[PDB]
RNA sequence: UGGUUCGUGGAGCCAUGGGGGAAUCUGGGCGGACCACCGCCUAAGGCUAAGUACUCCGGGUGACCGAUAGCGCACCAGUAC
RNA sequence: GAGCUAGCCCUGGCCAGGGUGAAGCUGGGGUGAGACCCAGUGGAGGCCCGAACCGGUGGGGGAUGCAAACCCCUCGGAUGA
RNA sequence: GAAUGCCGGCAUGAGUAACGAUAAAGAGGGUGAGAAUCCCUCUCGCCGUAAGCCCAAGGGUUCCUACGCAAUGGUCGUCAGCGUAGGGUUAGGCGGGACCUAAGGUGAAGCCGAAAGGCGUAGCCGAAGGGCAGCCGGUUAAUAUUCCGGCCCUUCCCGCAGGUGCGAUGGGGGGACGCUCUAGGCUAGGGGGACCGGAGCCAUGGACGAGCCCGGCCAGAAGCGCAGGGUGGGAGGUAGGCAAAUCCGCCUCCCAACAAGCUCUGCGUGGUGGGGAAGCCCGGGUGACAACCCCCCGAAGCCAGGGAGCCAAGAAAAGCCUCUAAGCACAACCUGCGGGAACCCGUACCGCAAACCGACACAGGUGGGCGGGUGCAAGAGCACUCAGGCGCGCGGGAGAACCCUCGCCAAGGAACUCUGCAAGUUGGCCCCGUAACUUCGGGAGAAGGGGUGCUCCCUGGGGUGAUGAGCCCCGGGGAGCCGCAGUGAACAGGCUCUGGCGACUGUUUACCAAAAACACAGCUCUCUGCGAACUCGUAAGAGGAGGUAUAGGGAGCGACGCUUGCCCGGUGCCGGAAGGUCAAGGGGAGGGGUGCAAGCCCCGAACCGAAGCCCCGGUGAACGGCGGCCGUAACUAUAACGGUCCUAAGGUAGCGAAAUUCCUUGUCGGGUAAGUUCCGACCUGCACGAAAAGCGUAACGACCGGAGCGCUGUCUCGGCGAGGG
RNA sequence: CGAUGUCGGCUCGUCGCAUCCUGGGGCUGAAGAAGGUCCCAAGGGUUGGGCUGUUCGCCCAUUAAAGCGGCACGCGAGCUG
RNA sequence: UGGGAGAGGGUGGUGGAAUUCCCGGAGUAGCGGUGAAAUGCGCAGAUACCGGGAGGAACGCCGAUGGCGAAGGCAGCCACCUGGUCCACCCGUGACGCUGAGGCGCGAAAGCGUGGGGAGCAAACCGGAUUAGAUACCCGGGUAGUCCACGCCCUAAACG
RNA sequence: CCGAGGGUAGGGCCCGUGACUGGGGCGAAGUCGUAACAAGGUAGCUGUACCGGAAGGUGCGGCUGGAU
């Protein structure tokens, strides 16, 4: 049947990406607590 | 007159259709529409906050003259009358001598071909406005305003009217659609007859199909809900009230009255409504 | 109403959201209701090192660990997944 | 977190074939004029039968499955909420 | 030594289950250390509204070639979507951007919030919508509307020539729109040809034939032709389209008007460029100087912004045209022609799937387009089959029980069982014919029955032609032939009588309930006069509504028919300027601390002092409620009638052993040989009853009862047979 | 209670005997035939249907007879539900 | 052809008295009702009086034993539209007539449906009396309805 | 071919009968009240409508076949 993971990159850009972290308070301590974990990617990379 | 239908289907039965006899003209004025921005009920922060609407038929909206003291002096020549889906009663299309182009609401016998106007000096016939001061106490008015230069706001719906009952210093006195008696500006406008389309409330929907044309969704009671939902939820098999019949907000529907007690208009109502 | 050890207590002191609303030393605040006496102090402008805190970093040293321990990672780890 | 699911909003798309034959219209009849009746025309409808498509009625199978809801047979809607 | 402890390792179950659709295989030849599994050939089977082809998501080198087989592959492997390496994706015209706007998002001005932040007109961003210039063929191992070939086209810059009051982010036009149905003429696609081109074939009894088999086109500027779309012209006045206007709108006049004319698209033609089968021969040659023509069918596509009807009344903005404003009128713009200029990103491959979502090379899920032929009434259904693609990544045997899916069965025919659960029966089309009841639509495919193939002869109307033949479509009548059987295979209702509940089509517990539940038109109560009530938010701001009492919110009830009684003492709600109670505050009689004092400070009585409550009324489609006992009539029985306690008042009409009845399988009647169920009655209703509606009701239901006919392996009662295990 | 699955039906039995039938007996208010009552006896047998989920029971038609109990109210790693 | 009388019918308008309700004023201890009473209403200011407003229905006098119509039935006043009928002239037509089974239309009140309107009155209903009792007669309240439009119903002591 | 009739199926009319139920007639020796005939103690009768143990009542409109 159909299950809950439907790829889409503009929705996944849109969705977690950089522009959308840094737009909001709750989005930079994400990037602040991935950049000081030592993330290799801050954000999930989708292919544009 | 409304129109039946054979009982061809189960729902074909009962269905009444308005018989559309005043149009003269099925297509609106391109330059007096406007996209009308379905809301399905939600607001600005995206939350319902009135249930069950949405899924109607698409609309464009028909710029309608709700001032008509713009034009005082100006005739115009009533051109066509043509169907609005915004609103219950019908549109008429004026043509100004002007050159300029307005929608009015249609009144009950309006004619096509025939002239109105605007003005402390306009003849008292159906389809012209005048502030209340110069209309004759006992005729019957509609598309009234409540404050002066603010725009008509009274008597808009299909069938109705209000009725000049006499006139107090810089008030006049109207009985309002709903019975109620109320002073009103003598400087605000008002446009001589009742409102047309008065076969509008025989109107037999027909089907739950038709509801949802129109962009009602179904309702549901507050009795088939549970108690997280509604204070009528719950209860084992049917049940009936058992407490103060009560909104889905707690607050009793049955008599409860909500209307503001200092509001400043209180100061011009006469008589509360009617029945 | 908060702060203080003070939770309405005899409840002062310091702070202030609302209302009323002064004076310039013979002016004013405090000494735990309040009054007198006796003292202390100078509100409604601002700044000021040092002694104190912490440990990303560098070093020194362990009756600290020794690869299931010691940091999650002694190794290409915030990786693979 | 609404890339599953629920509702709404904007903008596009899809629905083989067959059946029934509403109003209206034209003609004829009728009448003082009408109502109305008959025929032809017509093509309505949360109409009918049935694929796609959307479903999930009863049974059987499956049950460390092909599958953390599947398979076969049957069955509901299919211009409409 | 134990914590169903934690981490790791290794056992048992066991050479067991399984090896992932029952579409299916066999042989020969080759390769190789090794072959059921790789390559090649022949034979066989399966898909063919797909299991074939194209596109969009998503995936991200999986593409091509060489060399490999440790691991990955459910076996094997010499093979591969695997390992190593090299190569491969070419655009002014295709998609997106240097264009437009939609919801929405963001957001100068502005507004609001302790902070963070929330809003917000314009503007901006935002597409699979608007807009915009490329078709056919060839070529690579692998890209091609991109390279090449032929023929076309767009924008920008510059110049030349003619022309014009030129000029805009401003004004106007246009862009610009639904659903259903549909005309004319075309194109796509298809069928036939006794005609045109073609390598060949004559088998096994016959055929050298009007024989078989194969193919008989594709793109194309201007011009022309056919078919459609769009659009009236002139003048005069003008106060409206936030300036201006010659434009547009409005009034008037005059010609024109279903015409023509001007314009635009489609189709045909068209210089030109291409393609080109079967067979044969080792993807390529040949066929071939290939031929390339006539007839019929025909779109849901095209002309298109076509036409009609209908109510639920159907985006925006830019491009485009027109108007004028500053300005500028050696400029500028318009038209023609010529040269130059023309950027960035994507392009491989998979794509109903072994490359996407499902941990798997997973019987599941995945949006758009093409989807041939014949026959069956039609069709995208069904059977077979074309092109194309496959035989589903373990096999070989055997022929037990049992299991699964399947076929048949003597006599009986529901006796099975909770229940005909399951499975039979019925089954399309054409004709005949069809009941109660009914809201007059229906019920209805009611029920029930007859016909169905092939052959010859006669014949009627239509389509295309031309009026004819030919082709294609719809029929009619007569006479015959064969079989057990003619929708001869496949796809295709079993029917009726009678209750309950729900009016109806719909909706629901994703993944144990689809229902009598929710919704529903419709009924009533109630609130709300607009800066509405109500909802969300601290607010600003929104929804309601760019609506206005024929409207909007809340509640119950639930088509329709006939109806909806009595109780307002309690609670709710509504009304009541009296009265009672009533907090802060006001007031300050009187009292207290302290001081030598004036004075400072504290307590405090009467009285004044809101809403609320109390109090007085009203109100039931507001919350709710709706009795008991004794007695009485020519026999008994019963009680129309009287008496009496209690209550706010004591259940009306209708219905009743019921979706409600305990006693209960109540009693009586019907149906059955026999009926705890069913239907009809009665009424001592444990414990119906009138919008948590009462009683009915045609039609409707994968709802739940009861009965009958038809027919059956459900059964007496079992047997045999098939295939996958 | 870190789980001993439940009524009824179907299937499959096996055992007890306080025996329903068949076999053998005594008594009889046993003439015969038919019965009554008690004793011995468990070898075998002990039907098909209507109702109801039912066990049970009632009823129909038969029968030599239409027995009663136990086995986790026998038997759901045997089925039903 | 020329005149007449008339509540004959339909549509649109419009006038005054009275009843009730609301507002203002003034005023106070009862009002109302009956055979007599009580319920009811009234110091929360009634009744009685004056001013203002709203709204529905019916039209006093004229009015008669009268007029009109086929019947039912029709009553303020104005206008429009329209029927029947009588009279005088004796002008035209030339028996064109009477009746009328079926048919069609009309048809008081009550009742029905959809919508409006609602002052007064008033089935049902509630209360007070009366009475042996009183599901009545009398009194205080009161919903349909009574009124308007459109569609039904089609009855009567529809009687002379 | 037709064809007595038989068979399957579906309709129409008539008769008998049926748990139970509606009222009607008669009986009369009962219970309740007294609706009509007199102004019958509320003049009566009436079509209709709603209501009540029963006769009946009330509303609306009509008749006199109504006493004074
Ligand atoms: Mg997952
Ligand atoms: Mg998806
Ligand atoms: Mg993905
Ligand atoms: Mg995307
Ligand atoms: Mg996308
Ligand atoms: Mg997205
Ligand atoms: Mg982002
Ligand atoms: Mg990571
Ligand atoms: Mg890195
Ligand atoms: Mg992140
Ligand atoms: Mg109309
Ligand atoms: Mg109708
Ligand atoms: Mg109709
Ligand atoms: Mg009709
Ligand atoms: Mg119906
Ligand atoms: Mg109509
Ligand atoms: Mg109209
Ligand atoms: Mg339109
Ligand atoms: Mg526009
Ligand atoms: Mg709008
Ligand atoms: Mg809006
Ligand atoms: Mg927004
Ligand atoms: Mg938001
Ligand atoms: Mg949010
Ligand atoms: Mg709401
Ligand atoms: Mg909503
Ligand atoms: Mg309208
Ligand atoms: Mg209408
Ligand atoms: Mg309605
Ligand atoms: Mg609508
Ligand atoms: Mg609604
Ligand atoms: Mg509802
Ligand atoms: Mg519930
Ligand atoms: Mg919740
Ligand atoms: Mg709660
Ligand atoms: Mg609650
Ligand atoms: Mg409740
Ligand atoms: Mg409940
Ligand atoms: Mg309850
Ligand atoms: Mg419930
Ligand atoms: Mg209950
Ligand atoms: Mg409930
Ligand atoms: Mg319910
Ligand atoms: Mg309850
Ligand atoms: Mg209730
Ligand atoms: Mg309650
Ligand atoms: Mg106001
Ligand atoms: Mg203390
Ligand atoms: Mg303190
Ligand atoms: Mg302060
Ligand atoms: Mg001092
Ligand atoms: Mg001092
Ligand atoms: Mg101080
Ligand atoms: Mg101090
Ligand atoms: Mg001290
Ligand atoms: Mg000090
Ligand atoms: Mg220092
Ligand atoms: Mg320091
Ligand atoms: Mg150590
Ligand atoms: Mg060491
Ligand atoms: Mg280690
Ligand atoms: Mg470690
Ligand atoms: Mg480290
Ligand atoms: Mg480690
Ligand atoms: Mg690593
Ligand atoms: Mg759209
Ligand atoms: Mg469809
Ligand atoms: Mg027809
Ligand atoms: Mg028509
Ligand atoms: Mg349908
Ligand atoms: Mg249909
Ligand atoms: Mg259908
Ligand atoms: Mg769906
Ligand atoms: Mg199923
Ligand atoms: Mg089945
Ligand atoms: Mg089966
Ligand atoms: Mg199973
Ligand atoms: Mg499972
Ligand atoms: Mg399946
Ligand atoms: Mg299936
Ligand atoms: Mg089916
Ligand atoms: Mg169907
Ligand atoms: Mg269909
Ligand atoms: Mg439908
Ligand atoms: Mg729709
Ligand atoms: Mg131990
Ligand atoms: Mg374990
Ligand atoms: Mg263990
Ligand atoms: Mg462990
Ligand atoms: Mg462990
Ligand atoms: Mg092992
Ligand atoms: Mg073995
Ligand atoms: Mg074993
Ligand atoms: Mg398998
Ligand atoms: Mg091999
Ligand atoms: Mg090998
Ligand atoms: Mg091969
Ligand atoms: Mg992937
Ligand atoms: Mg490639
Ligand atoms: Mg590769
Ligand atoms: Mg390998
Ligand atoms: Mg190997
Ligand atoms: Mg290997
Ligand atoms: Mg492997
Ligand atoms: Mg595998
Ligand atoms: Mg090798
Ligand atoms: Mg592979
Ligand atoms: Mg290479
Ligand atoms: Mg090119
Ligand atoms: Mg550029
Ligand atoms: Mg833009
Ligand atoms: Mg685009
Ligand atoms: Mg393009
Ligand atoms: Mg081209
Ligand atoms: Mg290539
Ligand atoms: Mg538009
Ligand atoms: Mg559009
Ligand atoms: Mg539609
Ligand atoms: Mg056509
Ligand atoms: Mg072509
Ligand atoms: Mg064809
Ligand atoms: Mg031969
Ligand atoms: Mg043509
Ligand atoms: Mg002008
Ligand atoms: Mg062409
Ligand atoms: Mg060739
Ligand atoms: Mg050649
Ligand atoms: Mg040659
Ligand atoms: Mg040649
Ligand atoms: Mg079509
Ligand atoms: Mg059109
Ligand atoms: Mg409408
Ligand atoms: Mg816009
Ligand atoms: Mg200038
Ligand atoms: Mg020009
Ligand atoms: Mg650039
Ligand atoms: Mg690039
Ligand atoms: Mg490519
Ligand atoms: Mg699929
Ligand atoms: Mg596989
Ligand atoms: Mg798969
Ligand atoms: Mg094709
Ligand atoms: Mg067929
Ligand atoms: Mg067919
Ligand atoms: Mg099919
Ligand atoms: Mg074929
Ligand atoms: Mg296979
Ligand atoms: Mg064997
Ligand atoms: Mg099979
Ligand atoms: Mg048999
Ligand atoms: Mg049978
Ligand atoms: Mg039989
Ligand atoms: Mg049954
Ligand atoms: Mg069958
Ligand atoms: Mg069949
Ligand atoms: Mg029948
Ligand atoms: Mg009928
Ligand atoms: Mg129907
Ligand atoms: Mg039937
Ligand atoms: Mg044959
Ligand atoms: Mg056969
Ligand atoms: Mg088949
Ligand atoms: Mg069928
Ligand atoms: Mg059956
Ligand atoms: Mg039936
Ligand atoms: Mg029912
Ligand atoms: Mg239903
Ligand atoms: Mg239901
Ligand atoms: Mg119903
Ligand atoms: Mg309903
Ligand atoms: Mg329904
Ligand atoms: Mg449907
Ligand atoms: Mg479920
Ligand atoms: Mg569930
Ligand atoms: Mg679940
Ligand atoms: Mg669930
Ligand atoms: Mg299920
Ligand atoms: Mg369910
Ligand atoms: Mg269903
Ligand atoms: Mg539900
Ligand atoms: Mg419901
Ligand atoms: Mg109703
Ligand atoms: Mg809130
Ligand atoms: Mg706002
Ligand atoms: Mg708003
Ligand atoms: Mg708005
Ligand atoms: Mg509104
Ligand atoms: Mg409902
Ligand atoms: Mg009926
Ligand atoms: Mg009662
Ligand atoms: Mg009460
Ligand atoms: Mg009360
Ligand atoms: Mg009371
Ligand atoms: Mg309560
Ligand atoms: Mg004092
Ligand atoms: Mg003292
Ligand atoms: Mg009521
Ligand atoms: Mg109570
Ligand atoms: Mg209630
Ligand atoms: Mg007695
Ligand atoms: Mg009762
Ligand atoms: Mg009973
Ligand atoms: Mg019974
Ligand atoms: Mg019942
Ligand atoms: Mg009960
Ligand atoms: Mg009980
Ligand atoms: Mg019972
Ligand atoms: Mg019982
Ligand atoms: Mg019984
Ligand atoms: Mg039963
Ligand atoms: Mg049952
Ligand atoms: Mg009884
Ligand atoms: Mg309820
Ligand atoms: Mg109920
Ligand atoms: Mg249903
Ligand atoms: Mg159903
Ligand atoms: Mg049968
Ligand atoms: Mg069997
Ligand atoms: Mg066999
Ligand atoms: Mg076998
Ligand atoms: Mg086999
Ligand atoms: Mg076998
Ligand atoms: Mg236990
Ligand atoms: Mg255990
Ligand atoms: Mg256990
Ligand atoms: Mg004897
Ligand atoms: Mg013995
Ligand atoms: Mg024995
Ligand atoms: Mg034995
Ligand atoms: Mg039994
Ligand atoms: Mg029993
Ligand atoms: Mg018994
Ligand atoms: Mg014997
Ligand atoms: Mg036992
Ligand atoms: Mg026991
Ligand atoms: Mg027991
Ligand atoms: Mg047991
Ligand atoms: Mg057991
Ligand atoms: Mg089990
Ligand atoms: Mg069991
Ligand atoms: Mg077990
Ligand atoms: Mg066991
Ligand atoms: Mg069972
Ligand atoms: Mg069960
Ligand atoms: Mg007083
Ligand atoms: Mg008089
Ligand atoms: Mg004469
Ligand atoms: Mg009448
Ligand atoms: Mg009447
Ligand atoms: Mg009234
Ligand atoms: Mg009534
Ligand atoms: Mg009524
Ligand atoms: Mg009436
Ligand atoms: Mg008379
Ligand atoms: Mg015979
Ligand atoms: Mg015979
Ligand atoms: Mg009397
Ligand atoms: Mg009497
Ligand atoms: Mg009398
Ligand atoms: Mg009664
Ligand atoms: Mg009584
Ligand atoms: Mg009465
Ligand atoms: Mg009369
Ligand atoms: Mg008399």
């Amino acid at each position: 049947m159909k299950r809950t993971w439907q790829p889409n990159r503009r929705k996944r850009a849109k969705t977690h990406g950089f522009r959308a972290r840094m737009r909001t308070p709750g989005g930079r301590k994400v990037l602040k607590r991935r950049r000081q974990k030592g993330r290799w990617r801050l954000t999930p990379a989708v292919r544009k | 007159a409304v129109k039946k239908f054979k009982p061809y289907t189960p729902s074909r039965r009962f269905m009444t259709v308005a018989d559309f006899s005043e149009i003269t003209k099925t297509e609106p004025e391109k330059s007096l529409v406007k996209p009308l921005k379905k809301t399905g009920g939600r607001n600005n922060q995206g939350r319902i906050t009135v249930r069950f609407r949405g899924g109607g038929h698409k609309r464009l909206y028909r710029i309608i003259d709700f001032k008509r003291w713009d034009k005082v002096g100006i005739p115009a020549k009533v051109a066509a009358i043509e169907y609005d889906p915004n609103r219950s009663a019908r549109i008429a299309l004026l043509h100004y001598v002007d050159g300029e182009k307005r929608y009015i609401i249609a009144p009950d016998g309006l004619q096509v071909g025939q002239q109105v106007v605007a003005g402390p000096d306009a003849p008292i016939q159906v389809g012209n406005a005048l502030p209340l001061r110069f209309i004759p106490v006992g005729t019957v008015v509609h598309a009234v305003e409540l404050e002066p230069k603010k725009g008509a706001k009274l008597a808009r719906a299909a069938g109705t009217s209000a009725q000049i009952q006499g006139r107090e210093g810089d008030y006049v006195i109207l009985r309002l659609p709903s019975g109620e008696l109320r002073k009103v500006h003598g400087e605000c406008y008002a446009t001589v007859g009742a409102v047309g389309n008065a076969d509008h409330k025989n109107i037999v929907l027909g089907k739950a199909g038709r509801s949802r044309w129109l962009g009602r969704r179904p309702h549901v009671r507050g009795a088939a809900m549970n108690p997280v939902d509604h204070p009528h939820g719950g209860g084992e098999g049917r049940a009936p009230r058992g407490r103060p019949p009560a909104s889905p907000w707690g607050w009793q529907t049955k008599g409860l009255k909500t209307r503001k007690r200092r509001k400043p208009s209180s100061r011009f109502i006469i008589a509360r409504r009617k029945k």
